[PDB]
């Protein structure tokens, strides 16, 4: 299971709604050195405890935020924050990083995904695909 | 401590607040006891006093405002706006039924089923009318309703 | 203020009276003191301690009966 | 002379205030 | 009945809320909590 | 339910036993009195109340003594 | 034997009687096809039947003895009350499904639960009213019924 | 379970109500010698069976004035009647006489319950236990 | 239709009701027992 005590807050209106308990939401671990205050990406200020934090987001891009904020924004970076995502039947799946290895920076195993061999200018013209569903880069 | 305003259900990541008007113990008492959110009741009866009330406030805006205000049959047109403002209603509400319930029906609210949200439209238009034709025969014999009131027959 | 003009002859009025229930008779019987609906007539000794006290007006009584709503409150 | 109807609302209007604040009394007492 | 006082449509308003509606407001309310079964 | 409690001027003449309507008392062994018994009360939640047991006590300022308390079905004689 | 007076369901230690007045085949075949005790019927159902026969007839007191029957507004007044006493009779009809199903819901009787009293209250609420007006209507227009029975328009 | 012929009797107002089959009932059962009449505690006659007799009652308290009838108003004394308590559940709970014996009588392995230590009058004040919950017998 | 005889008020009530009442009553009573699948 996912493990950590939440960052003591106050509560806000910038939290999540339904579609947390609906479709999906999304939690962020990481381990803090001592307590300090950081920013909520939805608006305030909240306090994480020392040790492990868990905290719960609705969108990928706030807990990405937090983690920006926490690489960048503390004296002792913080760099080994998780962030998962989390559905309403109870799994959850880990989303980042992905490899345990941070995307801008190389690591053997990873895959070549949407990369082309061609140039930007090759790409076909659109009369030569029509009635095909499929768009010059897609092919 | 003496902080009026907590964290919604204990969770400070859900959005929104503890507050007075939001989680007092009169909101809940007031709210959850409201027809629509009363408990133990069947979604009919939910409909009917949520159409009574609804139906009942909705003869006076057109009762005095409206195009007939000044005939003989004032009272006559404020009802027939009324009901048919009851009609649409109605219409809206079965419709709102029919799309949000297609799929699986879940075990908890008997409301939020396609079943009961057609008992609630069911209760809703019987109610809606009802009231309506009650305060339009209270209106129309305002006469009697004010002789009852002032002991004048007595 | 009536009251005011004749303390010796005019009965002091309570409060007025509204009840469905009354007949004309009854209707009849308790318009009185002055009045032209039904009211009943004061014995605690109201008046009579309003006017000793140099309270001359309605408009004082409805002001104090606000401070004694505020001060309630 | 007599009380004007808007003095008669506007005291009624007032009245609301110690009615909401024997409301808050009263709940406090209860527990 | 009828009155020559200010506003006296407020008694011919406020005698049926203070002799039937408040009452029967407060008793349903009196009776749906000393019958409630909660906690205790 | 109500309470009956027996007091050590019990001298263990049963009267109180036999006078109980409702089976509350029984007899038990004891070296008080001269009759080497002394009433006790395992079944008080099965007491109404009548004192009649205090009636049965012969002891001045009797031994027993019942006291009512809280009210239950059994305790207020119910059929229904 | 020729004992009609027997033990009630062959239990003489349950604290009633079976007589003709109580457990005759009439008594059973009357009571038990009541629409509070007729067997199928969905607790609305119920409702709305008692409803129709209770309001239908309680338009008839005020009607002819109460402080309007000497006015011109008689049969006014009579409904006003009926209404009015349908209205605390359905409150309280409601209140004590409120309070007699809190707790867990049986699997036997439909109407003895908090779904089926509400559904059950809903239905004499519409029956009562409904019942009450439909006896106004024909005591309001009471010359004609008494026209159409004596075939005098036709 | 509860083995007995039930007395022939017709029937009367004054036995079970709904709190039998809601709350609880009471059972008695006693062995007979011959066929005779008692007196119902509810009112009217009955014929109790030669050999097991099961009777079900409305309180404790009439089966044991049945017992009572049976001790004192019978030539040959029906001393050997149990009277249990009946749950709705199905469960029997035996009553009376709870160790076998009548509690007029002695018997050893009885514990002293509701038995005070001190007299009457060296009950302390009520002034000595204010807002402790607790009166002067209790202590 | 009138009547100079006692109780006129009577055809009036009786009439609908030995021609609609009861035998509407009747047959309703007499289709929900022919229909009756109860033992045979
Ligand atoms: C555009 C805004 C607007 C307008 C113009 C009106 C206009 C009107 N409203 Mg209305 N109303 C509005 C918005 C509006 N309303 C809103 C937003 C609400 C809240 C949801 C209400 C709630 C409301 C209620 C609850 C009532 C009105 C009533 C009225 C009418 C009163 C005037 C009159 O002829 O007195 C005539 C006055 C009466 C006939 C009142 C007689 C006394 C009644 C029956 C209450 C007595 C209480 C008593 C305990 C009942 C006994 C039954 C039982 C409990 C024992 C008038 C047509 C009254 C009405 O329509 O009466 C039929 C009325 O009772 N309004
Ligand atoms: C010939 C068929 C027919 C007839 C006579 C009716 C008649 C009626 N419908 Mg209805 N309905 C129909 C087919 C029909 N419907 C179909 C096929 C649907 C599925 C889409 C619906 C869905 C529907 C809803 C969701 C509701 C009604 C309601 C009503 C009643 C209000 C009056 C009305 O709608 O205007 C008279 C209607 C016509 C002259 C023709 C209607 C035929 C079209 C297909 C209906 C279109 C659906 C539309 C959303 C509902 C109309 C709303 C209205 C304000 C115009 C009335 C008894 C309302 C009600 O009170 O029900 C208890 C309500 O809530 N209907
Ligand atoms: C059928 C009998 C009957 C009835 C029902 C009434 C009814 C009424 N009369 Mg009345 N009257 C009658 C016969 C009757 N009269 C007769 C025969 C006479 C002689 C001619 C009069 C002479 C008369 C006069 C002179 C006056 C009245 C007034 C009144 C009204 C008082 C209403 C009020 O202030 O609040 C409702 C009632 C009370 C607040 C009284 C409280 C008493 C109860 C027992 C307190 C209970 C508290 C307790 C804790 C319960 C819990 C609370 C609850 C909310 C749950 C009311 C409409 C007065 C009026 O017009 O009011 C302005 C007035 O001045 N009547
Ligand atoms: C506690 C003092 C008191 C008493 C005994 C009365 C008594 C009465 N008032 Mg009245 N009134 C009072 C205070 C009081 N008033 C105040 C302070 C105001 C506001 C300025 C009013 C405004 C008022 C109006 C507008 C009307 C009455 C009317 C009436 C009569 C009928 C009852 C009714 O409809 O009440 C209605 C009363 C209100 C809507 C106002 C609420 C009254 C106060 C604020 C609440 C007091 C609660 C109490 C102290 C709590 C303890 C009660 C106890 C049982 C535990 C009756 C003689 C009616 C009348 O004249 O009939 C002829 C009427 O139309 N009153
Ligand atoms: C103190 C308060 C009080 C008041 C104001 C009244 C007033 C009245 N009583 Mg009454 N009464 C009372 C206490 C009171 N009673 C008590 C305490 C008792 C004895 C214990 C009685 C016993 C009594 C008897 C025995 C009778 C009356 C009757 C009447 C009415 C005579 C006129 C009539 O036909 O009404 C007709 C009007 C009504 C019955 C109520 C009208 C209410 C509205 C208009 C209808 C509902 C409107 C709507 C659906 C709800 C509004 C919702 C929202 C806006 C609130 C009159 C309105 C007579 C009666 O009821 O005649 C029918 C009658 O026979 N009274
Ligand atoms: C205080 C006691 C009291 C009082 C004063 C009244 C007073 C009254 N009752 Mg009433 N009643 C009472 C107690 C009381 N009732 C009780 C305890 C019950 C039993 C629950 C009834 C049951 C009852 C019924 C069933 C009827 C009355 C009716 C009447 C009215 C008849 C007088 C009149 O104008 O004739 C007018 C007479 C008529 C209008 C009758 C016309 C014929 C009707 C419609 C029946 C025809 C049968 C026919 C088959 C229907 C066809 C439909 C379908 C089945 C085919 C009168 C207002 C009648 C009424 O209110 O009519 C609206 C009525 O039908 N009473
Ligand atoms: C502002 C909120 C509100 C409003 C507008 C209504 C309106 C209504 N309710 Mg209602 N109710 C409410 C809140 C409300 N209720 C709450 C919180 C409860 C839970 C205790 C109830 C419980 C309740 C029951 C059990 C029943 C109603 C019924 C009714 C209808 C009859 C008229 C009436 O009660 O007088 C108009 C009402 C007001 C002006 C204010 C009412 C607000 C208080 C909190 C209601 C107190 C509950 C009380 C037992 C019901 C009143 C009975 C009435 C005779 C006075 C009407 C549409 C009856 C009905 O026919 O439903 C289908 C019925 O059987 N209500
Ligand atoms: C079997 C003989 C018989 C016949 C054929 C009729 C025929 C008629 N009666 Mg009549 N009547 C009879 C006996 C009979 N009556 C008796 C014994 C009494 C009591 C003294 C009455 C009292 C009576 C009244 C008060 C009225 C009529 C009226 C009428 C006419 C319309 C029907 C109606 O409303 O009945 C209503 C009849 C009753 C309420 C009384 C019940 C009739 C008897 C007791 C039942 C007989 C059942 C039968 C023998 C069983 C076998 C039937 C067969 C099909 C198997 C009709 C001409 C009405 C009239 O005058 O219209 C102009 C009318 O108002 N009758
Ligand atoms: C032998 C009994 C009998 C009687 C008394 C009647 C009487 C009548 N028929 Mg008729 N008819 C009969 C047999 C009978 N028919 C048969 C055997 C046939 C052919 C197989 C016909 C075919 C026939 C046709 C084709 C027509 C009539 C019509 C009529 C009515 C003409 C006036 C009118 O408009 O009524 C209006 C009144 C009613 C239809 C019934 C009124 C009943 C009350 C007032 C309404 C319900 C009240 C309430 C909700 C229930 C009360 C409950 C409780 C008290 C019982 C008249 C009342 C005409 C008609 O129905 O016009 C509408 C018509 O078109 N008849
Ligand atoms: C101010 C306030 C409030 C509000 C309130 C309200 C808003 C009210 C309203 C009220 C209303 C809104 C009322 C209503 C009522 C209704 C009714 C009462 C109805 C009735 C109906 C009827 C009666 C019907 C019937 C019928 C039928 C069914 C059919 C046949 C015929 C008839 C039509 C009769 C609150 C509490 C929140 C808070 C505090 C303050
Ligand atoms: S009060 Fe009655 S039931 Fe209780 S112990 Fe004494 S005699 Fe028995
Ligand atoms: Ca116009
Ligand atoms: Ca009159």
């Amino acid at each position: 299971e996912l493990s950590g005590q939440p960052p003591k807050f106050g509560g806000s209106t910038g939290g999540l709604l339904s579609k947390a308990n609906r479709e999906e939401k999304y939690a962020i671990t990481w381990t803090s050195a001592s307590e300090q205050v950081f920013e909520m990406p939805t608006g305030g200020a909240a306090i994480m405890n020392e040790g492990e934090n868990l905290l719960y987001l609705a969108r990928k891009e706030q807990c990405l935020a937090l983690g920006t904020q926490l690489r960048t924004k503390f004296k002792p970076k913080i760099q080994d924050y998780k962030i998962y995502r989390v559905y309403p039947s109870g799994e959850v799946q880990y989303l980042h990083p992905a490899d345990g290895v941070f995307p801008e920076k190389v690591n053997e195993g990873r895959e070549a995904q949407g990369t082309k061999t061609r140039r930007i200018g090759q790409n076909p013209e659109p009369v030569t695909i029509k009635f095909s569903g499929k768009a010059p880069y897609e092919v | 401590s003496n902080q009026v305003v907590q964290a919604y259900n204990g969770d400070p990541f859900v959005g929104h607040l503890s507050t007075p008007i939001s989680d007092s113990a009169f909101t809940r008492t007031f709210i959850g006891n409201l027809p629509a959110y009363r408990k133990g009741l069947s979604p009919i009866l939910r409909g009917l006093e949520v159409g009574m009330a609804h139906g009942y406030f909705l003869i006076g805006p057109w009762t005095l405002l409206g195009p007939l205000r000044d005939s003989e049959y004032q009272y006559i047109g404020g009802l027939i706006g009324a009901l048919a403002l009851i009609l649409v209603a109605t219409a809206a509400l079965s419709s709102y039924g029919l799309v949000t319930f297609q799929g699986e029906q879940g075990s908890g609210d008997t409301l939020q089923t396609a079943d009961g949200w057609s008992q609630f439209a069911a209760g809703f238009f019987v109610g809606g009318m009802g009231g309506a034709f009650v305060a339009y025969f209270l209106l129309e014999n305002l006469s009697v309703v004010d002789g009852i009131f002032r002991g004048l027959f007595n | 203020e009536q009251w005011i003009k004749d303390p010796l002859n005019i009965r002091p009025i309570a409060h007025a009276i509204w009840d469905p229930h009354f007949g004309e008779g009854a209707v009849n019987a308790f318009t009185q003191a002055g009045a032209s609906n039904p009211v009943n007539i004061a014995y605690s000794g109201v008046y009579h301690w309003f006017y000793t006290i140099g309270m001359t007006t309605n408009q004082e009584l409805y002001s104090g009966a606000v401070f004694l709503l505020v001060l309630a409150s | 002379m007599a009380l004007s109807d808007t003095q008669i609302l506007a005291a009624l209007v007032v009245a609301l205030l110690p009615a909401f604040l024997a409301f808050r009394l009263s709940t406090e007492l209860y527990k | 009945m009828d009155g020559s006082y200010a506003a006296s449509y407020l008694p011919w308003i406020l005698i049926p809320m203070v002799g039937w509606l408040f009452p029967a407001v407060t008793m349903g309310l009196l009776f749906i909590h000393i019958e409630s079964e909660g906690e205790g | 339910s109500h309470s009956v409690k027996i007091y050590d001027t019990c001298i263990g003449c049963t009267q109180c036993v036999r006078a109980c309507p409702l089976d509350v008392l029984e007899m038990v062994p004891w070296d008080g009195c001269k009759a080497a018994q002394i009433a006790s009360s395992p079944r008080t939640e099965d007491c109404v109340g009548c004192k009649r047991c205090e009636t049965a006590c012969p002891t001045d300022f009797l031994s027993i003594r019942v006291y009512l308390g809280a009210e239950t079905t059994r305790s207020m004689g119910l059929a229904y």
